[PDB]
């Protein structure tokens, strides 16, 4: 059970003076030759794909803040000089810019991957906690980072998503104006960013550093509700070479995608607006933030008093919450009920392999999430008011009521025992 | 004693910690050198009357816009009613009525107000730059962020937006000029 | 067909002769009003693009406008480590840098130059001080022509440029026909050339990239079918 | 013996359900209650100012970086924004440039409070090792920073010790250029340095963590030449609270001092003509790069052919070896051979308090390191000259012969027993 | 005897009176070839110094040079939110803005200022174009009043300054004998303001650290003395 | 095989990782922008004979300094012996004895070398600017960084500076020019 096998430190006198540094010890018996079991499909290479990733984005951000003035008069000049007279520019800037969709795009698949094999449910709440606070970390840190080039969307991308900080009433305009280093977005706001975007990377190290003890510590979740029965568990080859070596050949695959992408379609996740200098006097069409918030930006701009389901017209109840503080809180709302899914999931069962209605309203939940993807980019004219509304509402059901009905009533399938799965 | 003194001890070292921190979180506010925020003179200076003027000041546009006649019609046969921000946001006044004839401008030193409107360029949603130049549903401004539709006078129609735009406090400088501050 | 240019794809270094070609028309016509300061004059020798004669680039650069100094102001002699002129307001137009990569991009500036024809049958009289043009979608439009909720009815709308060549307006050296299509194709080029200057180094990389990886790769699934046999061969 | 009492989780449900991130477990169990000799004197707190020098440096450096802008043009204007407009400024400028004198002041104690306590002497190589380490990490951040303000000393100091770089043969050049971004200095280097700048301290941090590590596993050095007596252990007090207090005591005492210097003598230590701008055509008189690199500064321009111990002239032998490589080899040398003492002192044998010779050589090291201090900042006219090798050569004969002889006829002392020292 | 300042000292929050006095001298005296940059305008109001009123401050602002502009090149009216000017060149010397620390500093510009007497009798003729001082030490010497390896025999040396004041060079308005010494000192006060403003700031900052960390270094001694008790009572 | 494939795998890991890290070692290299290192054209233009002249270039200043009959003499008489570095630095010319006849300068595209000196302002010990204006134990340069005596004519004496103080390439523009490059 668990066997840690230290090694004992019997290779020779080399490995018997590091008795006073252990560090072989931990590497070798935990973070190396940690059973893993066998029933492993390739939904769980994507930790590997993110911590390279985030590896990828450090060193290319290092090297670039060698050239990047941040200042308002030569930013933007600044980020010219490294894509023409640099050696290897738009290399680093491109695998910069671009590494930040794949990050997301990984942890999305990494998140999904989890809410379906119950990675959530208990023993498993601190990993999902941590992972939550990351998530947070790295929205903030993207956010600073697309404003540093200074160009047309950095702008007033910031205005909005500060202007959210300020809606609230009391204490908006001060943290407003605490964060913007004024009253609107100028030089001072630039510096914050470049400081804070060039900081939090290693609290996410070592959030991520913290994550990685959680999961070693507990069990690896495994496409099945069993564990490595621990009491020797013939089940449970180790980490290293096999899956080493499967994860490693997904990563290859992906840098593969991600290089061609980056040599044949850089510009295209990208806003061509980024390309021409700010001017605060003139605002462009559809602004359209980015990608990898587009749901939240949908959320925000959904509630408005504009339908009979408007909630509004009855919180108003209350003369402080109005609609735009509404929009925030549903938001903020949207990802605390995800953070408090393993306390609302109401079932003694784990993953959905073995549970039908939990997989509809799963995929329904992946639709959702693909739609408002698409809507957040779309006017707020008719229809797509009515469908933000719905994606938003669902959303907020699953997470609220469907698990627990679900736990209720949602055990007709043979759980499968043995995680030794010999078929 | 044990208690009082082991208690103090933590409180002083609280006080302490507290007092150093907080400078940590005063120097992200406003510096002194954006505490300035000062006033501006635009001159009108015969613009072609109808379309409209832009100006840079505390980092946001000033909007001076002339006005057409089909523009003020709609705009004086607004009742009060079905008007989301009926408090004419105007600085240089009281709360009065958001009317437009409280709304549009001071009188040019003269006696006359439907024809000019002097308004601060900045959404009240999230403080995005509506676009100008006749545009929306209502012959007035529309803003792109998030589709909030402004009215002739400035007041907000149709969109999250909850107040129209304001008016900074101005004066005129003998009928070829704006002071703004 | 579309008209698709040599760098569209995965390959197509930007065929030079067309560059110099878009260099002749820039120089001589844009020039008037547009600049492109992100651009260094040092870049017309450098490769992948116009690898013209260094010494007529300190001629030409000689020929330009007077940029003062960063030091001692004092008007000097424009050397080409600065960069290209500005032309900034006045009945001037915005930067040429990188407006090959601020809108498929060159397709957009050749559509665009590409179509200036006379004022449509339905506002003939047009306005004054402005020009129409068939693509340019951010420009005003009469309300003769507006629909019922302030959708324009025509393709394009009215911009601030006027028409910049006619049949004939330049000679080519290579020997060529200097028509009005061939200079808008190739002024594009030049201008995708002055924003995505390391382009073909991008497509070998890429090359170069895709197939190394596609090696280990392979390798990796070979080792991993290895070293996975021993439980994958009963079932 | 080595108590660790992990506590066992007994305490409640709290403590219980913590069995999924053993964390407590580990500060407890491990960095509260280490149990530590009773015999510490007052040089054994060092460590927790070093500590919390380092925290300071941090957070004053990322609050600076909101307002320093990276470059020629606009270096100099940004501090004075900070020390005139910005809420705290100065603060933040003299404590964040203080600091770090109070940083190396600091480590000169810990490092000699070792050489003379056998803290270098087996079991405890690593921790010395990784302490050299860090003392290189911690000095190339210093240079990097004093460079930010592109005063006057900036610029030449950079020019100085990057020349160093550039006296080698065949691979100088090369180095130099690559490391200045360019030919000479400008805007290029300055990014480089404050990339550099902003992200070794991390760095450190980690390595702080293996030294805190280490230290942990191997038993904190004690006055005397005894070990903790393992096998209960009636000495060996633990750290919290009594070393903790002591040592908090000592530091409020230290950072009251320094806060005195920071609000009455701030500009004592700096050089005045960092308060002019830069002029690469104009060198100042008695550039006298700074207070903490004095010692090796000098190492190198002593050895110049200027004196019948010149060795030099007798190096010359091979062709390559020139006066300026000699130097910086010297220098390089100074430090690697703190770094092997471990495995040159043939003493079986421990703390100097029952070595007397071992006293008198050690308090000639002390007064060596002084000198050099005071004679870098002095011309290289006579008779500066002779003080200058004979400090550098006592230097290295200390380090190399002296430990040695030492190990081999130095043992006229009763060593004592009982770590319990109740005296 | 040494004729200290008010802020030479743990106290001496900058006597304002000097200051003013100081301003009416480098306005009317320094500013025709010094300047500083590094110096707001609006620092004339804000406190620790002359807390002047405000709308002086525009009108002194509005009647100095023009600032052109940062975004349209065109001569405005220099608004107080400004920096003062900048004499560079011909005939004119350096910034004065951090003058008082890149040097016991204030010292250094009154003993300055204070010294510019005839030439000594090693060299009466003295230069031309140049002028004596008895305390600049970073001045030309003649090889006349050198040593016989190169070091001067002078107290002080040549320097490019001219003599600043005369005996009574302008009026106080406050009432008050303005000889030389007492301008100078007063400029000496006021180019140490320019150079360190928040310098009260600082000393209250350091009264308010000292006591509170006296007093928590007082409980943390008593706290180690109780703790540290039962091990150090019977020896 | 076993070893081979293993093996094979890894060398393949080896040279891509090489292959990346590469660029994140080349980038600090001088740029295009660094590439330039151009020329100057100076202007003599009756600076007063015999004090100096210094301009930037290159990030260095270029020293041109006319000659002092007593400077000039002092140099003309110094025999090779005793002269540390005796290789005339100068690239406008071979490696030819640092003799004053040929390290003074071109003659003006007539025919005299003992009045005008440009050389780089540049100490050869680690790049410091030595101060002018006769200085030092030989009537030269004193570098200050850590004492370097120069002489008259820029060879290095009395210091660690190894060699003189070098040459550009330069040529005259007819009486009254300089060209650095
Ligand atoms: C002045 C006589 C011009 C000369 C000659 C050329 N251009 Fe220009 N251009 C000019 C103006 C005033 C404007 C702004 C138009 C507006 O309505 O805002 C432009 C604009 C362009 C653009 C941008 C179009 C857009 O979608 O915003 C392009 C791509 C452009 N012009 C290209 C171009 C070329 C290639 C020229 C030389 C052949 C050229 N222009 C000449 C003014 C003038
Ligand atoms: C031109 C007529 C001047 C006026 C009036 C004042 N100053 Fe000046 N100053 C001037 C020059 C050309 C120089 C350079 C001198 C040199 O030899 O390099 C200076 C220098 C100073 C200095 C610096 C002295 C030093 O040690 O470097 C100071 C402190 C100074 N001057 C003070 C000063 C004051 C207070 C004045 C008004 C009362 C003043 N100067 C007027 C030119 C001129
Ligand atoms: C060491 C510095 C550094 C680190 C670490 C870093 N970046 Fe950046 N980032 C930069 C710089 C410099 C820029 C501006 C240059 C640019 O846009 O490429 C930037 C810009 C960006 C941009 C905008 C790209 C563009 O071209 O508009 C995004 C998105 C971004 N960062 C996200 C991230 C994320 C997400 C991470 C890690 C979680 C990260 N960055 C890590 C330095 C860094
Ligand atoms: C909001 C949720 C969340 C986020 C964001 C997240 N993780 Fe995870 N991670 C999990 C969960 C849940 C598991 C499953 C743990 C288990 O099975 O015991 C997991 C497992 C892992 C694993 C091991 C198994 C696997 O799935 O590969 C690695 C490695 C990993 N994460 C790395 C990362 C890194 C690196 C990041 C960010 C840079 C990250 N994760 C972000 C929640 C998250
Ligand atoms: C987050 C950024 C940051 C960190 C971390 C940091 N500093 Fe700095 N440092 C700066 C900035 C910004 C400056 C320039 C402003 C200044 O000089 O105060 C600077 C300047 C300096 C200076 C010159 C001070 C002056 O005023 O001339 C020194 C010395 C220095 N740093 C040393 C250190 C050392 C040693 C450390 C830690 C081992 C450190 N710094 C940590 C940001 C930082
Ligand atoms: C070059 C040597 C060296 C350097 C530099 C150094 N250390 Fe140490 N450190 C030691 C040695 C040796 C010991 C003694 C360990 C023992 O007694 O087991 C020690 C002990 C310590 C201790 C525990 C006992 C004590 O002396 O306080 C702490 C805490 C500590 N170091 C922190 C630090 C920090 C923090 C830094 C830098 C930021 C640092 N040290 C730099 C060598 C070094
Ligand atoms: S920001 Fe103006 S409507 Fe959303
Ligand atoms: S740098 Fe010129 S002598 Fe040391």
């Amino acid at each position: 059970s668990g066997i840690p096998h230290d090694h004992y430190e019997p290779k020779t006198g080399i490995e018997k003076w590091l008795h006073d540094r252990l560090p072989i010890v931990g590497l070798v018996y935990d973070t190396i030759m940690i059973p893993t079991p066998k029933n492993l499909n390739w939904w769980w290479i994507w930790g590997i794909v993110l911590a390279f990733t985030l590896v990828l984005q450090i060193v290319t951000g290092i090297v670039l803040a060698m050239h990047y003035t941040p200042h308002v008069d030569l930013a933007f000049a600044s980020v010219e000089h490294i894509m023409r007279d640099v050696n290897g520019g738009w290399a680093m800037r491109y695998i910069h810019a671009n590494g930040a969709s794949l990050f997301f795009l990984a942890v999305y698949i990494h998140i999904f991957r989890g809410l379906y094999y119950g990675s959530y449910k208990a023993p498993r709440e601190i990993t999902w906690i941590v992972g939550m606070v990351i998530y947070l970390l790295m929205m903030g840190t993207a956010f600073m980072g697309y404003v540093l080039p200074w160009g047309q969307m950095s702008f007033w991308g910031a205005t909005v998503i500060t202007g959210l900080f300020g809606a609230i009433p009391g204490i908006g305009p001060s943290i407003q104006a605490w964060l913007l280093g004024g009253p609107a977005v100028d030089n001072a706001t630039l510096n914050r960013f470049f400081s804070l975007h060039y900081l939090l990377p290693f609290v996410i190290a070592a959030l991520v550093a913290i994550h990685i003890w959680a999961f070693h510590t507990t069990g690896n979740n495994n496409p099945t509700g069993v564990e490595v029965r621990r009491t020797a568990e013939k089940d449970t080859l180790p980490f290293w070479p096999y899956f080493v070596i499967k994860d490693l050949f997904a990563l290859a695959l992906v840098l593969l995608g991600f290089f061609a992408v980056v040599a044949y379609m850089p510009n295209y996740l990208g806003h061509p607006d980024n390309y021409v200098q700010a001017n605060p006097l003139s605002t462009p069409a559809h602004i359209v933030p980015e990608w990898y918030f587009l749901p939240f930006y949908a959320i925000l701009r959904a509630f408005a008093a504009d339908v009979w389901v408007v909630i509004l017209v009855d919180g108003l109840t209350f003369g402080i919450v109005d609609a735009k503080f509404f929009g925030v809180i549903a938001m903020f709302g949207a990802i605390a009920v995800m953070a408090l899914a393993p306390w609302l999931d109401t079932s003694k069962v784990r993953s959905g392999a073995y549970r039908p209605k939990f997989r509809m309203w799963f995929w329904f939940l992946v639709l959702d999430f693909v739609v408002l993807t698409w809507v957040g980019a779309m006017p707020t004219e008719y229809p797509y008011d009515w469908i933000s509304l719905i994606a938003s509402t669902y959303w907020f059901a699953y997470f609220l009521v469907i698990l627990p009905l679900l736990g209720a009533t949602e055990k007709p399938e043979p759980i499968p025992a043995s995680i030794e799965e010999d078929f | 004693r044990r208690d009082f003194l082991y208690h103090a001890t933590a409180a002083t070292g609280v006080v302490v910690t507290g007092a150093a921190v907080w400078p940590l979180i005063n120097q992200m506010n406003a510096s002194a050198d954006v505490k300035a925020m000062a006033s501006i003179f635009v001159d009108v200076s015969a613009v072609e009357v109808g379309t409209q003027l832009t100006v840079k000041w505390r980092g946001k546009p000033v909007f001076i816009r002339r006005r057409d006649e089909k523009d003020i019609e709609l705009a004086r046969s607004v009742p009060l009613g079905a008007l989301r921000d009926t408090s004419a946001e105007n600085a240089n006044k009281p709360g009065a009525e958001a009317t437009d004839e409280n709304r549009t401008l001071p009188a040019f030193d003269g006696t006359n107000t439907g024809e000019w409107l002097v308004m601060l360029g900045v959404c009240t949603h999230l403080g995005c730059v509506p676009m100008g130049d006749k545009s929306g549903d209502f012959g007035g401004w529309f803003c792109p962020c998030h589709g909030s539709h402004y009215d002739s006078a400035g007041r907000i129609r149709k969109g999250p937006a909850p107040r129209n735009l304001d008016i900074p406090v101005a004066a005129f400088v003998d009928e070829t000029t704006i002071k703004l501050g | 067909p579309d008209h698709a240019f040599s760098f569209e794809g995965i390959f197509g270094k930007y065929d030079q002769a067309q560059l110099r070609r878009g260099f002749q028309v820039y120089n001589e016509v844009c020039s008037a009003c547009h600049g492109m300061k992100f651009v260094p004059i040092r870049t017309l020798a450098d490769d992948g693009g116009p690898q013209l004669d260094p010494t007529f680039v300190r001629e030409y650069a000689a020929g330009l406008d007077t940029i003062i100094d960063k030091d001692s102001g004092e008007e000097r002699d424009r050397k080409e480590t600065d960069m290209f002129p500005t032309r900034v307001g006045d009945g001037m137009g915005p930067d040429l840098s990188v407006m090959a990569k601020a809108r498929g991009g060159p397709e957009y500036i050749y559509n665009y130059v590409i179509g200036f024809e006379e004022n449509p049958e339905c506002a003939p009289e047009g306005i004054d001080g402005y020009y129409y043009n068939k693509t340019f979608q951010i420009g005003g439009v009469p309300d003769t022509c507006k629909d019922a909720a302030g959708v324009k009815i025509t393709h394009g709308s009215w911009a601030r440029m006027p028409p910049p060549l006619v049949d004939d307006q330049v000679t080519y050296e290579d020997g060529t026909p200097a028509t009005v299509d061939q200079m808008a194709q190739d002024v594009s080029a030049f201008l995708m050339w002055a924003a995505e200057p390391k382009l073909v180094a991008r497509k070998q990389m890429g090359l170069v990239a895709m197939v190394m990886l596609g090696l280990l790769s392979v390798m990796l699934y070979l080792t991993n079918k290895r070293l996975w046999a021993p439980y994958k061969g009963h079932k």
